[PDB]
């Protein structure tokens, strides 16, 4: 149940979000060959 | 105190509502109180006014706390373990 989706919040749940994927979809522009 | 769902907040409040509703049971007649006599319902008021007094504090305590858990949550998921 990682979803944890009977669960409310707001600031910490959405700048979470946008972190996330600002992170992983830079890692996953820089095309590595691996 | 529904933004929070802490019970801390919600069964409290229920209790300052039960004195309330200890008042409006004689909703009624308190209707025209005032009109030629606004003692008695300055009675009334001042036992709400107590409950109010206290659900505030701890509504004052709830907001505290809550911004207080945020800003150090925020924070932690800026954090990269391998550095800092």
């Amino acid at each position: 149940d990682p979803a944890r989706d009977p669960q409310y919040a707001e600031n910490e749940v959405d700048e979470m979000r946008i972190q996330k994927d600002l992170e992983l979809e830079q890692y996953k522009r820089s095309s590595s060959k691996s | 105190m529904i933004q929070s769902q802490r019970p801390m907040m919600l069964q409290s409040a229920l209790a300052f509502e039960q004195i309330i509703k200890n008042s409006k049971a004689g909703s009624g007649g308190k209707s025209q109180i005032t009109w030629d006599n606004p003692k008695e319902l300055e009675g009334y008021i001042q036992k709400l006014q107590n409950a109010a007094e206290r659900l505030a504090t701890e509504n004052r305590k709830l907001r505290k706390w809550h911004t207080t858990f945020c800003e150090k949550v925020v924070v932690l998921m800026n954090i990269d373990l391998l550095r800092q």
